[PDB]
RNA sequence: AAGCUCGUAUCAGUUUUAUGAGGUAAAGCGAAUGAUUAGAGGUUCCGGGGUCGAAAUGACCUUGACCUAUUCUCAAACUUUAAAUAUGUAAGAAGUCCUUGUUACUUAAUUGAACGUGGACAUUUGAAUGAAGAGCUUUUAGUGGGCCAUUUUUGGUAAGC
RNA sequence: GAGAACAGAAAUCUCCAGUAGAACAAAAGGGUAAAAGCCCCCUUGAUUUUGAUUUUCAGUGUGAAUACAAACCAUGAAAGU
RNA sequence: GGUUGCGGCCAUAUCUACCAGAAAGCACCGUUUCCCGUCCGAUCAACUGUAGUUAAGCUGGUAAGAGCCUGACCGAGUAGUGUAGUGGGUGACCAUACGCGAAACUCAGGUGCUGCAAUCU
RNA sequence: UUCCUCGUGGCCCAAUGGUCACGGCGUCUGGCUUCGAACCAGAAGAUUCCAGGUUCAAGUCCUGGCGGGGAAGCCA
């Protein structure tokens, strides 16, 4: 049936893929903490490509994990930026979803010229409670077949809550 | 140039097994070895420390020393026209009791039992083992087992 | 579709033994634990195994044999009501009490209870059970924490301190006990003693009692229902400790039933195997219907 | 990395004279050094003027 | 060659019983790696293309990949499996069982470990056959270019190579 | 394999599958999955005293390696190493 | 008989897809002052067992299931191999005498057993 | 047969593992001249002869192939 298999948000991951490190990197990092209240982390590159102009461990991008009512708050504050409409393919086959935005100034920080202008990449990881069965150390196991999310469940949940709509397909 | 290392020509001899990789089961460490036990040697390729040299693989010897993690073994090696005894030190992972003895002393205590029991009435206990004697006479009936006549088979290609 | 593994893969697959499949034992740790100095031939190695499940605590003394493990004595948390503890069966102090219980239980069944009395005037000091002169060199045992994460102030070490004060000799440093100052390498006995007597709980009463009442109600509900006050929390533990030192002899339950009756009901309740003759009939009928043009 | 090497003393070679001629207007002087058996001198010149 | 200590043994180019180890012969590739002939069915948001097409995350063909199920043949430096012949050890007196003595080692502990006192069990005393005596020491000559035959096998087309 | 602005075949992030098909200074072969692989914290046992043993072997040397003893240490809560 | 803690042998125990599970246990599950650790109380840390649910974990069952294990005068006494001949054949190779003896393939059966302690209508 | 060497802008060549890489001649646009040269301002162009391994990066580091050139070949 459906006693306690309700769907809830685990986490919102905010990514900014700056193509290089340096001052602009610092300026990009200087964005997230106002939006989150957390200390951001800056991720290194894993191999050279020499055409994008990056060396190994050149520390190119930044991302942040946010969970809880704070997370769903930021999610809501982003959905208005997308005017509560997302194209179908944005929804992962495992029940997760995400989207990218431009001009992080469309919320919170007016402009604050020392920062400049940056875009982001909001992503949402979605499942049901009781998921620590795959994260605990002792007696680690896998979640059952009937208890996993899916495209059909996640779309319907995204309609029923936030009363939004999905595009062509 | 030629090449004779410490582990030369051991490509297959030290491969572990099929579907028996990974750690060693604890029973080896739970084994207890006394001085005078006779024991075989089979190198475990997953424990590089305290390995036996490839020549001693599949040999059997006598324990003469016990330490915290290893066992001293005596092996007889043929060199030239005589034997020389070699003294080894082997971690227990390359070690397992020779069940030949374990079988043997069962005979010893069994013969003790038979000897005492038969001594209680003096009936010539007859302890010694005997080889397979030629089987004694017997009679075979054909009742419901009438003999079947056979014949050679002709040639057919069968392809 | 994608959820398919080839026969070659399944035929070349290695499985963990059984316990590594269930994710319950660290065989890498078991190596270092159960291995015995080969010059000490049959002298077994005894382990103080401690596990922490929900609503219960388990403490045992286990040695190992080829055919399986063997236990000397065990002490569970849910028998504290015998000794005057009814709530918080998994807190730090409850762990310390259990460690004390199993300590006196073992020394009582080993005959080492009159000697090596242990520590009575507990003060949170770091001291080991030293050997009495020309005596029986007190019993020795090691921790087996399993997959549990070691960390400063963890309740697994409460059992350690319970045994050490109980009279067992358990080798250990002190730099993981709660109250271990970090930037300077010392210990705070006052804070450790408080934890031994639930200080972090009795103290935690006062804030909720003075800030939020429904919160003070839903949890700690049993305390209100049975009229236990914050200040009174040390006393019940102190009264318990004497009960443990009085009689650790592990009075068992009466079971109010029999083994056979329990078997009878489970036997009649569980689903059984299906015989080959039935299986063959079942498939034959499946052909007769599905393939038989329905 | 470093600010060192008050060494080589700027070889008298005419290629080095041309190097010194082309020096004063700049454009990112690249110079090579040969240091066999310790005794060392600057032998070759090159240009890499990008700064982008 | 000189012998010495002893008198049927602390033996054996042998078999049997029991128990170990091996990766060759063989075999395998719709089993891991590599090679390799052939068609078949799908799959292109995704190869090259063409036709209907302005295009489409449109349709139809063709060629190359990709995947799925099949097919023919292979490996000294591939392999699941795996011989024959050769090969390690044991078949008691230096043994077995019972009791309690030593120790500065070990054990929570006279618990263990090793070595012993005393007592009990002999010619069926622990498979076969043989034993022409068994064991031990010294000293020194000559030799240190090999070749042939069966079987296994390397380079080479091959050789009285 | 499936998804996210610039970002595309290759930039960063997330989920699912994943017996090792990666990695372990180097040539190759063994060995390794709560590790021997990656990241982090503390250290110097890469220390002193000579012995015994394995390989090559004349049972010489050299090189390399194994298991101890008597000290002083490192690490870990501990067994241990 | 069920369950938990510690295990022994290490797939008959693994994998895929469904179904069932009284009681207890286990589990998910609630909270952030203290000890503690992270970008994030998600893991780890601490407190309550109270607010709830067998949905999942787990256990068991089902499948002319994959795999795995055992066996058979199925294949086969075949391939291979030790010893012998003044055996055959120009030769490659092949039979005979005394012995040992496979693998692939086919068919049939099975789908964890068990030690110690504790608890359970 | 061996050994060695070489192959890069249209031509001749140079090359530091760290920038798609350098010179000279050549080519293109504009200027001067009635015009072409010479002259004056500026530009552009290279899968480093074909496949792999290393490196973080390879013309370069090296291994496997194609084309060219040089040396050797004596005592009988
Ligand atoms: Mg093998
Ligand atoms: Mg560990
Ligand atoms: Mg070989
Ligand atoms: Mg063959
Ligand atoms: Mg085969
Ligand atoms: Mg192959
Ligand atoms: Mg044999
Ligand atoms: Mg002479
Ligand atoms: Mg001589
Ligand atoms: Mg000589
Ligand atoms: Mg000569
Ligand atoms: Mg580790
Ligand atoms: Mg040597
Ligand atoms: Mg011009």
């Amino acid at each position: 049936q459906n006693p306690m298999r309700d769907l809830k948000i685990e986490k919102l991951v905010l990514n900014i893929s700056v193509g290089e490190s340096g001052d602009r990197l610092t300026r990009a990092s200087k964005v997230l903490e106002q939006l989150s209240g957390q200390t951001p982390v800056q991720s290194k590159a894993r191999y050279t490509v020499r055409t994008f102009g990056i060396r190994r461990n050149e520390k190119i991008a930044v991302h942040v994990t946010v969970r809880g009512p704070k997370a769903e708050e930021i999610l809501e504050r982003g959905l208005k930026v997308k005017e509560y409409q997302l194209r179908d393919r944005n929804f992962s086959a495992t029940g997760n979803f995400g989207f990218g935005i431009d001009e992080h100034i469309d919320l919170g920080i007016k402009y604050d010229p020392s920062i400049g202008i940056f875009g982001m990449d909001f992503y949402v990881v979605m499942n049901r409670p009781g998921a620590r069965v795959t994260r605990r150390k002792r007696c680690k196991g896998t979640v059952g077949n009937s208890h996993k999310t899916t495209k059909e469940d996640t779309v319907s949940w995204f309609k029923q809550k936030y009363d939004a709509d999905v595009l062509d397909k | 140039g030629k090449s004779h290392g410490y582990r030369s020509r051991t490509r297959y001899m030290f491969q572990r097994d099929f579907r028996k990789h990974g750690a060693v089961h604890l029973s080896t460490y739970l084994k207890v070895y006394k001085v005078g036990d006779i024991v075989d040697i089979k190198a475990n390729g997953s424990i590089q420390k305290g390995m036996p040299h490839k020549f001693y693989q599949g040999k059997t010897g006598v324990v003469y020393n016990v330490t915290k993690s290893s066992v001293g073994v005596i092996i007889n090696k043929m060199v030239g026209n005589r034997y020389l005894e070699k003294r080894l030190n082997l971690r227990v992972e390359h070690i397992k009791h020779s069940k030949c003895r374990q079988e043997f002393l069962e005979r010893v205590k069994a013969n003790a039992a038979k000897r005492a029991e038969a001594k209680a009435q003096g009936v010539a206990v007859q302890l010694k083992r005997q080889p397979a004697q030629p089987r004694e006479s017997r009679i075979v009936s054909t009742e419901g087992n009438v003999p079947q006549t056979l014949a050679p088979v002709p040639y057919e290609t069968f392809i | 579709q994608k959820d398919a593994k080839s026969s070659a893969y399944s035929s070349r697959f290695q499985t963990p033994f059984r316990r590594r499949r269930e994710g319950k034992t660290d065989y890498y740790q078991r190596k270092r634990l159960v291995t015995q100095h080969k010059a000490k031939y049959n002298t077994p190695k005894y382990r103080l195994v401690v596990r922490f499940t929900n609503k219960d605590i388990i403490c045992q003394i286990i040695s190992s044999t080829i055919t399986g493990d063997v236990v000397l004595a065990a002490a569970y948390s849910h028998e504290l009501p015998r000794y005057g503890i009814t709530h918080g069966l998994t807190n730090w102090a409850a762990a310390y009490a259990t460690g004390l219980l199993i300590a006196r239980r073992t020394l009582q069944k080993l005959g080492l209870d009159e000697t090596y009395k242990g520590v009575e005037e507990v003060e949170g000091e770091y001291e080991l059970t030293e050997a009495v002169e020309d005596g029986p060199r007190p019993f020795k045992v090691f921790l087996d924490i399993g997959l549990q994460r070691t960390t400063t102030g963890a309740r697994v070490f409460g059992a350690l301190k319970g045994a050490s004060d109980g009279g067992l000799y358990v080798p250990h440093s002190e730099n993981r006990f709660p109250g271990w100052d970090f930037e300077t390498e010392e210990i705070d006995p006052e804070l450790l003693r408080s934890y031994i007597f639930g200080g972090h709980v009795s103290q935690y009463m006062e804030e909720l009692a003075d800030d939020d009442e429904e919160r003070f109600s839903e949890l700690f509900k049993g305390y209100l229902a049975d009229d236990i006050d914050a200040d009174s929390l040390e006393d019940i533990y102190t009264s318990a400790h004497e009960a443990i030192r009085a009689d650790p002899a592990f009075k068992p339950t009466e079971k109010k039933f029999t083994k056979e009756q329990y078997a009878a009901e489970s036997k009649k309740y569980r689903q059984t195997k299906l015989s080959k003759e039935e299986r063959a009939a079942r498939v034959a009928a499946k052909i007769a219907a599905l393939a038989g043009q329905q | 990395d470093g600010d060192t090497k008050d060494d080589v003393k700027a070889p008298e070679g005419e290629l080095g004279d041309s190097l010194q001629t082309a020096f004063d207007e700049g454009k990112d002087l690249m110079v090579t050094i040969i240091s066999a058996m310790g005794e060392e001198a600057a032998i070759s010149f090159k240009e890499a003027a990008r700064t982008d």
